[PDB]
C-alpha cells in the first residue's frame, strides 16, 4: 500500500525499530569469536572486519 | 614591370611579395578578407617607389 | 459597425482569431487594439438640427 | 531540414564570405576553423531556441524509491545509462529517440494517472519543485508512477558530424547566419571586423524581431476559457 | 470578451498563469497590463440614434 | 513566371553590376559565382515568402495506425518516399506536384469527413497540435481518416538548374535584387561595400513596405461575420 | 551539464579568440593563462547565480549545546571538519553531496518539528537572525533540533581540474563568454581592448536580459493566496 | 571565506593585470606594491562595509564609577588593554574575539536589565548620546551595569599577513576588485591609465547597485508592527 | 625580396624579423590578436623604405 | 481518452510487430495446442534427458 | 495504468517477435511413419 | 469499430492480456529442445536463438 509518511520513510522507520536487535545479533557477533567456510582467496580477501577465523575450502 | 601579376620585373616581385606576406596573415584568420585587400591595394605606391630605386 | 483594422497590426491567425472570438495577440509597435482597430459608429447629430 | 554538410556551404556564401578559412572553391569551410563554427553553430542554435519555443518535447521518468531528486541528464536515462555516475537509470526513451539532454525549461508534468501536478508552489503538496532548471523535487515517490514532462527544448548538440541534420525553421537561417558572423567578427579584435560584429548581431535581432511579429514561430497562443465555468457563472 | 494580448508582453508560462487565475509576471519593458492587455467592451451608443 | 536564367540576367544589370564575377558581356554571372548568388535567391525567397502570404498550399496527410506525431517532411511522402529514413509513406501527393518540403507555418487543418480540428487547442480533445513548426501531434489516429493542412509555403528550393521557374510577384522583383546585393556586399568586409550592403538593405524594407501599403501581396483581408447568428443576436 | 575542459575550448573559439595564449590548434588554451581563465570562470559564474536563483540548496545545521552563532562554513561540516580551526562539527552532509562553502543569500529555514522561523524579526522570539550573510543567530537551541536552510547558492568552487562538470543553463553559455571576455580585455589596459571590454559586458546585459524577459531562469513566482482564508473572508 | 594570498592572486589575474609589479608567473603581486595594493584593498572593504550592513558587531561596555564618556576604542579593551594610554579596561572581550576597533555607526544598545536606552534624545534621561560616532556618553553610570551596543563593523584590519581571511559575500568580489583596479589606475596621473580608473569606479557602482537591486547584502527590512497595539487600536 | 614570407632576401628579413619583434608581445598578452596584425601590416611601407636602403 | 500518443512515445517505429503478433493470436494458441499434443520429433542431448520426457512423447533423436 | 501495460508488452517486445518469426519460419519436421496420417496433416505442415 | 481508447492501445493491451499464454508457448519453446527444418544456409543462420538443433533440406 502507498504510506502517507512515505515510502521510504516507512522503511527506514521499520529497519530504526529493529536496531536492538539488530544490536545483539551484532554483539554476539562481535564478541564470540566465529570460523567461516570460504571458497577461493577473494571471497576470503572479501570477508567483514569482526571475522578473525576462516577456512578456505580448496 | 612585366605587365602582368606575379611576373619577372622588379615591381612585380615587390608587389607579389608583399601579397605572400599579407597573405600568411588572411589565411591564419586574424583579418578578414577586406582588411587584407585594402592593405595590399595601399602597398603600390610603396612597392613602386621602391622598385625603381632597386633597379636603378 | 464597420470595424477597421491598421495594416499591420494583426498577423495572419491572429485577425482569424480576432473574427472568431478567441483571445488574439497583437504587435505592440503598431498601436492599441483600443484607439486603432476603429469600430465606426453613428455620427453625433448637431444641435442645430434639433 | 537541411543538413550540417549545407550548413557550412550557406554559411561560406552569406556570413562568412570573408573569412579566411574559405577553402578555393568558395563553397566549403577549411578544416581547421569547422570546429570553431561548429562552436558557433551550437551556440546559435541554442539562443534560437530558448527565445522562441520551437521545439517542445516531453520525456517520462520513472519514480525509483527512496530518490527525490530527479535530475533530467542524459546519465540517468535508459539507453545512455552511466554506471559511473547514476546508481540506476530512471528517465525512458527509446533507442530510435534518446535522451539528448536538451532541457532548457521545463514547463508542465502530467502523472502516470492523469492528474497534473503543479510546478513551484510552495503551499501545494501534490506539487514538483525545481531546485535547479534541468532537476525535479517530487517529494512523495508514489507506487508505480511516471512523470510526462514538458519541457523547452534545444537542437540536440552536434557533435561535428557532417551528415547530422538541423531543425531549423527555414525562415530562421537569415538569423543564425547573423550570429555565427558576429561571434566570428567580433573576436578577431580588429577595429574594421568588431564594427561589421555589430551589424551582423543587430539584424540577428531585426529578423528575431519580424519572426515575432508575423508568428512564424508560433508564439501566439489562444485557449479556451476553462475557468469561466469552474468559478460559477451560470 | 476578447481580450488582445500584446506582443511581447507575457512570455511562456506567464500568460498560462493569466488563463488560469494564478499571479503573472509581467515585463515591464514592453507597457502596462491595465492599458495594454485590452479587454475589448461594447461600443458607446452615439446620442444621434436615441 | 520567370526563370532563374533570367534572374541571373536581371541581377547582372542592376544589383550585382559592380560584382567581379560579372562576365565580359555583362549579361551574365560567370560560373564561379553561380552557388553563391543562388545560395542568396534562395534565402531572398524564403524571407519574402515568410512575411506575405505568397503561397498557400495544402497537402494532404493520410492516418497511419499507431503513429501520432506526423512531421512534414519530403522523407515520408508518396513519390519521393526515403525507405532509409521513413518505415511508411503517409503524405500524399500525384507526381507533377510532389511534396517540396516547403512547410513555414500551419494555418488550418480539415478533415476527410469535413470536420475543422483547432490547433494547440489544450482544453480540446479533437485537437492536433504541432510540437514543432514542420510537425503534427494527432492524438487520435482514427479510422479512414486525412488531413488537408492549409499552410503556408516557401519557395521550392532552387536547386541550380538554369530552367527552373520562379513563382514571385513581378512588383517584388525590385525587392528581391535589393537583398541579393545586400547579401553580397555585406560579405566583403570592406568599408567602401558595407556601406551599400545597408542602402540595398533599407531599400528591401522600402519596397516590402509599399507592396503591403497598397495590398499588392494580399495580405488584407475581409470576411463574412459568422460569429453573430451564432451567438444569438436576432 | 558540460565540463571545464569543453569550456576552456568554446572560449577560446568566441570570446577569447585572439588572446595570445591560444594553442596553435585554436581548440585550447596554453598552460599560462588558464589560472587567469579559471579565475574569470570562477567570478562569471558567481555573477549569474547571484543574479538570478539558478541553485537554491538546504543545508541541515543541528544545533550544539552552548552554542548561538552558527557560521554556515566549511569548516564546522562533518565531512570537511576542520580540528584547527572548528571545535565540533554541526552541519550535516553526505560524502557524495558535501557542503561546499557556497552560501550567497539565506531565503527560508525550518525546524526539525516543522515550525518555521521568521528571519531578521526584532520583535519575534523564535526568529533566527543572521549577523552576517554566511552566519545564522539562533537565540534558543532547544534540545534535539535542526535547521533545513534554503538558501541562494553559487557554484561549487573551479578547482581547475579540466574534469569537473559545469551548472549552468544551456541558454545562458553566451552571457559567461561575454563576461569571461570583459574581464580578460579590460585587463591589458590598451585602447582597443578597452573598448571590446565595454562591448563584450553590455553584451553581458543584454544576454542577462532576455533570459528574464523570457523566464529561462525560473524568476516569475506565483503562489497560492494562504492569507486569504487566515484573515477571515469567508 | 578567502583568504588575502587568494586574493593578491585573483587582482592579479582580473585588475592589476596590465600593472607593471605582477610577477613573472602572473598569478602574484611583487613584494614592492603589496603594501599599495593591501591599502587599496583595506579602504575597499572600508567603503563596501559601510554602504551595505554587512557585518553587525556587538560588544559589552561595562560601567565604570566616575566615568560618562565611553570611546569604543581598543585601548580601552580588556585583553588588548594599553596601560600607557588607556586608566582602566571597560570593554569586554573574549581571547578568541577581542575587540578589533571597528565600529563606523552605533544602532542600538541594550542595558544589563534588558532596558533599551533610545540614543540622540535631547529629552530623554535614559540616554545615551554619542558626541563622536566611536563614543558614548551615558549620564548616569548605575552600580551592576552594562551596555550591549550593536553596531554596524567593518571588516578587521589587514595587517599584511597571507594568512588572514577575508569576509566578504562571494558576489561582491566583483566590486572589490574595481575599486582596487580604480584606486591603482587613477594614481598614475597618465592620460590612458586616468580614463580606464573611471570605468573600474563606475564599475563600481554599478555592481553595487546590482547587489542592492537584489537584495543580495540584506538591505531590505521587515518587521512586525508591534506599535499598532500600543496606540490603542483594539 | 623572394616572393615568398620568410625568404632569404632583405625584404623578406626585415618584415619576417618585425613580426617576429612583435609576436614576442602578442604570445605573452599585453596586446590582442588584432592589434598585432595591424601593426605589422603598418611595417610594410617601412620595411620595404629600409631594405632598398641596405641592398643598395 | 485515447491513450495512443503513449504506444508511439514507447513502442513506436516498432508497432508492427505487436500488430503482426495481435494478428495471429488464434494462429498462436492453435500452435501451442498442436505443440501439446507432441505430434513431432523432439532433440536430446545425450541418453540421459530422453527419459526427461511427457509421457506423451511420439518420436525423439539423440544428439552426440 | 496505460503506462504499465504499455511497458509490459515494449519490455517483451523481442521475444514477441521471436514467436511470430517462429509462427512464419514454422518448419518443424513431424513423424508419421504411415501415409495415411501423413495425409491427415495440416496444410502448414512441410517437411516429414 | 472505431475505438476510444485508442485504435493501437487496443491493440497493444489485447496482447498485454494474452501475455501470459504467450509465456507458457515461449516457455515450452524454450525447455524442451526443438528440430527445426531449413531450406538453405542463409535461412538457418536466419534462425531464433533458442534453437538448439536444426536440419538443411537440400
Amino acid at each position: 500500500v502507498d504510506k502517507v509518511i512515505g515510502n521510504a520513510y516507512a522503511v527506514v522507520r521499520a529497519v530504526y525499530c529493529n536496531l536492538g536487535n539488530l544490536k545483539l545479533l551484532y554483539d554476539f557477533l562481535n564478541t564470540y569469536g566465529m570460523v567461516l567456510g570460504v571458497k577461493s582467496e577473494a571471497e576470503l580477501k572479501k570477508l567483514n572486519k569482526l571475522a578473525k577465523y576462516a577456512r578456505v575450502y580448496g | 614591370t612585366t605587365r602582368v601579376v606575379g611576373g619577372s620585373g622588379t615591381f612585380d616581385a615587390l608587389m607579389a611579395s608583399a601579397a605572400a606576406h599579407l597573405k600568411q596573415e588572411f589565411k591564419e584568420g586574424r583579418i578578414t578578407g577586406g582588411e587584407y585587400t585594402k592593405a595590399y591595394i595601399a602597398i603600390v605606391e610603396t612597392c613602386m617607389g621602391n622598385a625603381t630605386q632597386y633597379l636603378l | 459597425g464597420q470595424r477597421a483594422y491598421p495594416k499591420g497590426m494583426l498577423d495572419t491567425l491572429n485577425r482569424r482569431r480576432f473574427e472568431d472570438g478567441l483571445d488574439y495577440e497583437y504587435n505592440p509597435q503598431t498601436g492599441n487594439p483600443s484607439q486603432a482597430i476603429i469600430e465606426h459608429k453613428f455620427p453625433e447629430l448637431p444641435q442645430s438640427a434639433i | 531540414m537541411r543538413k550540417l554538410s549545407d550548413v557550412y556551404k550557406v554559411l561560406a556564401l552569406t556570413s562568412l564570405k570573408s573569412a579566411g578559412f574559405i577553402t578555393d572553391d568558395k563553397v566549403n569551410i577549411e578544416a581547421w576553423g569547422k570546429p570553431e563554427v561548429l562552436a558557433h553553430i551550437n551556440e546559435g542554435l541554442t539562443r534560437l531556441h530558448s527565445r522562441f519555443v520551437l521545439r517542445t518535447n516531453n520525456c517520462i521518468v520513472e519514480m525509483k524509491e527512496g530518490r527525490t531528486d530527479y535530475p533530467l541528464l542524459a546519465r540517468y536515462s535508459y539507453e545512455r545509462f552511466d554506471p559511473a555516475k547514476a546508481p540506476y537509470p530512471y528517465i525512458m526513451d527509446t533507442p530510435q529517440e534518446p535522451f539528448q539532454e536538451d532541457v532548457i525549461k521545463i514547463l508542465n508534468v502530467y502523472d502516470s494517472k492523469g492528474i497534473r501536478r503543479k510546478l513551484n508552489d510552495d503551499h501545494d503538496k501534490n506539487g514538483l519543485f525545481t531546485p535547479r532548471p534541468d532537476v525535479l523535487q517530487c517529494m512523495w515517490p508514489r507506487h508505480f508512477e511516471a512523470l510526462n514532462v514538458l519541457y523547452q527544448a534545444k537542437h540536440p548538440e552536434l557533435t561535428g558530424d557532417e551528415n547530422q541534420e538541423i531543425d531549423l525553421p527555414e525562415t530562421l537561417y537569415s538569423a543564425l547566419e547573423n550570429w555565427v558572423g558576429y561571434r566570428y567578427h567580433t573576436g578577431l579584435n580588429t577595429e574594421g571586423s568588431t564594427a561589421k560584429a555589430a551589424e551582423y548581431l543587430q539584424l540577428y535581432e531585426s529578423i528575431c524581431g519580424e519572426v515575432v511579429d508575423f508568428d512564424l514561430a508560433n508564439g501566439s497562443m489562444s485557449n479556451t476559457n476553462v475557468l469561466f465555468e469552474k468559478r460559477g457563472w451560470v
